[PDB]
RNA sequence: CGCAAGACGGACCAGAGCGAAAGCAUUUGCCAAGAAUGUUUUCAUUAAUCAAGAACGAAAGUCGGAGGUUCGAAGACGAUCAGAUACCGUCGUAGUUCCGACCAUAAACGAUGCCGACUGGCGAUGCGGCGGCGUUAUUCCCAUGACCCGCCGGGCAGCUUCCGGGAAACCAAAGUCUUUGGGUUCCGGGGGGAGUAUGGUUGCAAAGCUGAAACUUAAAGGAAUUGACGGAAGGGCACCACC
């Protein structure tokens, strides 16, 4: 048997989905089809393997992003949740209070407001 | 083959001392003092080709060859003591050892406390052998 | 010296050991007490729940 | 060994020649 | 060590955990001080690292100790450092 | 030309060790140089406790452990497949192998 | 000896065991019926049985083996006397582990009686709670006066006792118990026992004395 | 179950300790010795390395006594093999052990003289001293011990790197070297003949120390690289391999 798709049929169905993704649907009679319309391969055994491993791609690229393939759809889903998250409108504040050592580590840089203190329990770790 | 007057439900006790050397395994078994024998039989006994005598079959045709013959007289349960080679030798148990003993649990007996027993030196003789060792 | 046969159901097989690759190793119950099991090694093409057949339940060959 | 056992003939043959020149003499 | 660090004016913090011959100039870590015993009252001056048993020329049996370091009092009170 | 930083055996600072007997060869090795191992297993073995533990005069019983200390020789410990030999500086790791 | 069936020439026996100990009946024995002039009474002497602590105490840890032999027979009744106690072997090979110090003393010593016993005694130097240390190591002199201390109490211990006393403290082990507690300001020493006894000579029998243990 | 004998001190036991090196492990006592550490003690150049000379020196071996458990050169057999005077097995003399004299060698190795100066980082580890929050033990104490966090000496080592060096493996010394000189002792000069011959000397002996030449030869050698091989290891494969 075998059955381990070569890196020639793995790189025509990642450049076909990256160009023509929204005809690629989920069955595989009509994406041998599309694949014969776009591209020309030259032969009917490389032509079946192509898009049957586009149907493979397409199954996993309805979970999560796939990391060989650059889809328009899927980029700007992670440009907003870079932009900004749905967590704050708020920074985390600056209203946040510490502990000894570090109240005279500002002493000599002259902070004097919104802290706190306690003096850890008395040896180093155990 | 008279044993104790009473046999309904305590457990009469014995001891087995299951010595597993390389080459060949005993199983004894005696009262509870040690003193006074019963049946003993030996790996050697039950096969007949040298290369055997040590071997996990053996050992599990001499077990039952003991059970029986102490269920014949009044012992139900059991203590074992188990003995490899000891002074300046292997000290591991040979091959005959783990089957053996369950070779007698499975055939009627009871277990009682087991213990490893094996004579152990602080710092013995000059082991057999040569500074070069016995090399193959 | 006089023991009956048993009959056992392979549970699960384990890998083909021997010198050539040639017997078998299986685990099986005892269609009795479903509680017992033990490690046979077999000469067939064993596949898997058929009934063995031992004539001395109590060894375990453990190797080759 | 060769080194040893070439040390050992010598020393041997050195013994005989020595107990023969001055057994001669 | 920066490849930079000045020699002639150290830290007067880390002057003193060299060991005494390795820092610019000498310098002892003993020193002398005033015990003063419960009881009988004398102020006898003592070595720190006296190796010697000590008394206080009166009632006691008694007033340092020796060790393999600095010495160790009994009950002595003031022992304060002379500084001269 | 040299083979290992410690010549094998980890005496550094002395003159002389005593010597030991390996357990199979009975060669003759330095008690530093020999190949140690403890070993902590079952008086019964693993498929046999059901059964032991089945037939027990006593209710709760935990059966004894055997106790015993190794030595090899490198020869005997070579040819059972106790330790192999490593790539040239992979021979560098001190740390036992992963249980 | 293989004149017909020598089994069915043997007799059964009980074996008691002093009353200090809870189960009181050890076993059974058996031995030739009397003949010509080997009277059995003879072989059913100088016995040594044994015994674990849990089938005496019921109750406490299954190390500790006591031994007992046998002095007289009274009609079917073997009547046994202390001998001596040791410690199962894994209980110990499992006790002595590497990076720690392995203490050790031992004495002889008298009870009241003329019984001159040999104890042995065994410790181990402590892991601390809060330790960092890989080692547990102790110096020379500390351990020179942890044996000092083991020798001394668990003399006073047994100088001043019958017998029938210092078994009673080997029961639970009281000793170890307390020399535990003795050289913790020295080094903690988290494991000790008395790892065995021998006894070395005893005086002459005096049967009352016996039967004063089985009443 | 008990008696006797001789040797051996396991597990703890470690890239730990001590000693000039060889070497050194059951408890307790006696005898002298020592490094490191602490010091606002004392003398004031007394030092470093060393021909001559001198003490110790594993195992084997020699001589005279005592002893003789295990192991065992030589030896007698049984196997294995073409043969087996060997590897393996049973037995066994000298020996192995102690006392008194000899012997002076070893891959006696860190294959690396000793003394002094300088040049990176890090953690641990054995000894001593100093500082410090807790925890713990005894009399509730303080003193002291076990632990935890740092610092200072000198010790056995380890990791790390383009300090630098080297033919390289590699080395914090085997560095500070054509930018060459801190002090001093032993010792090498292609390979073999050869640690042989001979003379001297020491030894009861076995042997040690000192030690040539004739002649013969174009290489012998060191570190590293790529293959080929292995009765070396880990994966995988083929009815011209097996089952
Ligand atoms: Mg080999
Ligand atoms: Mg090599
Ligand atoms: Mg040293
Ligand atoms: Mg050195
Ligand atoms: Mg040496
Ligand atoms: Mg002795
Ligand atoms: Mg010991
Ligand atoms: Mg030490
Ligand atoms: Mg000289
Ligand atoms: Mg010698
Ligand atoms: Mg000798
Ligand atoms: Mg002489
Ligand atoms: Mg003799
Ligand atoms: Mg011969
Ligand atoms: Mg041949
Ligand atoms: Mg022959
Ligand atoms: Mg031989
Ligand atoms: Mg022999
Ligand atoms: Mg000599
Ligand atoms: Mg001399
Ligand atoms: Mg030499
Ligand atoms: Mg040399
Ligand atoms: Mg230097
Ligand atoms: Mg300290
Ligand atoms: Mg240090
Ligand atoms: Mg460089
Ligand atoms: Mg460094
Ligand atoms: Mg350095
Ligand atoms: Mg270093
Ligand atoms: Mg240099
Ligand atoms: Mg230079
Ligand atoms: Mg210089
Ligand atoms: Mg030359
Ligand atoms: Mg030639
Ligand atoms: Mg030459
Ligand atoms: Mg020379
Ligand atoms: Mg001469
Ligand atoms: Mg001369
Ligand atoms: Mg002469
Ligand atoms: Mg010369
Ligand atoms: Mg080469
Ligand atoms: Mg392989
Ligand atoms: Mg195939
Ligand atoms: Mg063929
Ligand atoms: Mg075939």
């Amino acid at each position: 048997m075998g059955r381990v798709r070569t890196k020639t049929v793995k790189k025509a169905a990642r450049v076909i989905i990256e160009k023509y993704y929204t005809r690629l649907g989920n069955d595989f009679h009509t994406n041998k089809r599309v694949c014969e319309e776009i591209a020309i391969i030259p032969s009917k055994k490389l032509r079946n393997k192509i898009a049957g491993y586009v149907t493979h791609l397409m199954k996993r690229i309805q979970r999560g992003p796939v990391r060989g393939i650059s889809i328009k759809l899927q980029e700007e889903e992670r440009e907003r949740r870079d932009n900004y998250v749905p967590e704050v409108s708020a920074l985390d504040q600056e209203i946040i209070e510490v502990d000894p050592d570090t109240k005279e580590m500002l002493k000599l840089l002259d902070f004097g407001s919104l802290s706190n203190l306690q003096v850890t329990q008395p040896t180093v770790g155990m | 083959s008279l044993g104790p007057q009473v046999a309904e439900g305590e457990n009469v006790f014995g001891v087995c001392h299951i010595f597993a050397s390389f080459n060949d395994t005993f199983v004894h078994v005696t009262d509870l003092s040690g003193k006074e024998t019963i049946c003993r039989v030996t790996g050697g006994m039950k096969v007949k080709a040298d290369r055997d005598e040590s071997s996990p079959y053996a050992a599990m045709l001499a077990a039952q060859d003991v059970a029986q013959r102490c269920k014949e007289l009044g012992i139900t349960a059991l203590h074992i003591k188990l003995r490899a080679t000891g002074g300046n030798r292997t000290k591991t148990p040979g091959p005959g050892a783990q089957s053996a003993l369950r070779a007698l649990a499975r055939s009627g007996m009871k277990i009682g406390r087991i213990e490893d027993v094996t004579p152990i030196p602080s710092d013995s003789t000059r082991r057999k052998g040569g500074r070069r060792g016995r090399r193959l | 010296r006089v023991q009956p046969i048993k009959l056992a159901r392979v549970t699960k097989v384990l890998g083909r050991t021997g010198s050539q690759g040639q017997c078998t190793q299986v685990r099986v119950e005892f269609m009795d007490d479903t509680s017992r099991s033990i490690i046979r090694n077999v000469k067939g093409p064993v596949r898997e729940g058929d009934v063995l057949t031992l004539l001395e339940s109590e060894r375990e060959a453990r190797r080759l | 060994m060769r080194a040893k056992w070439r040390k050992k003939r010598m020393r041997r043959l050195k013994r005989k020649r020595r107990k023969m020149r001055q057994r001669s003499k | 060590m920066p490849l930079a660090k000045d020699l002639l004016h150290p830290s007067p913090e880390e002057e003193k955990r060299k060991h005494k011959k390795k820092r610019l100039v000498q310098s002892p870590n003993s020193y002398f001080m005033d015990v003063k015993c419960p009881g009988c009252y004398k102020i006898t001056t003592v070595f720190s690292h006296a190796q010697t048993v000590v008394l206080c020329v009166g009632c006691s049996t008694v007033l340092c100790q020796p060790t393999g370091g600095k010495a160790r009092l009994t009950e002595g009170c003031s022992f304060r450092r002379k500084q001269h | 030309t040299k083979k290992r930083r410690n010549n094998g055996r980890a005496k550094k600072g002395r003159g002389h060790v005593q010597p030991i007997r390996c357990t199979n060869c009975a060669c003759c090795v330095p008690k530093d140089k020999a190949i140690k191992k403890f070993v902590i297993r079952n008086i019964v073995e693993a498929a046999a406790v059901r059964d032991i533990s089945e037939v027990s005069v006593f209710d709760a019983y935990v059966l004894p452990k055997l106790y015993v200390k190794l030595h090899y020789c490198v020869s005997c410990a070579i040819h059972s497949k106790v330790v192999r030999n490593r790539s040239r500086e992979a021979r560098k790791d001190r740390t036992p192998p992963p249980r | 000896k293989k004149v017909v069936d020598p089994f069915s020439k043997k007799d059964w026996y009980d074996v008691k065991a002093p009353a200090m100990f809870n189960i009181r009946n050890i076993g059974k024995t058996l031995v030739t019926r009397t003949q010509g002039t080997k009277i059995a009474s003879d072989g059913l002497k100088g016995r040594v049985f044994e015994v674990s602590l849990a089938d005496l105490q019921n109750d406490e840890v299954a190390f500790r083996k006591f031994k007992l032999i046998t002095e007289d027979v009274q009609g079917k009744n073997c009547l046994t006397n202390f001998h001596g106690m040791d410690l199962t072997r894994d209980k110990m090979c499992s006790m002595v582990k590497k990076w720690q110090t392995m203490i050790e003393a031992h004495v002889d010593v008298k009870t009241t009686d003329g019984y001159l016993l040999h104890l042995f005694c065994v410790g181990f130097t402590k892991k601390c709670n809060n330790q960092i240390r890989k080692t547990s190591y102790a110096q020379h002199q500390q351990v020179r006066q942890i044996r000092k201390k083991m020798m001394e109490i668990m003399t006073r211990e047994v100088q001043t006792n019958d017998l029938k006393e210092v078994v009673n403290k080997l029961i639970p082990d009281s000793i170890g118990k307390d020399i535990e507690k003795a050289c913790q300001s020295i080094y903690p020493l988290h494991d000790v026992f008395v790892r065995k006894v021998k006894m070395l000579k005893k005086p002459k029998f005096e049967l009352g004395k016996l039967m004063e243990l089985h009443g």
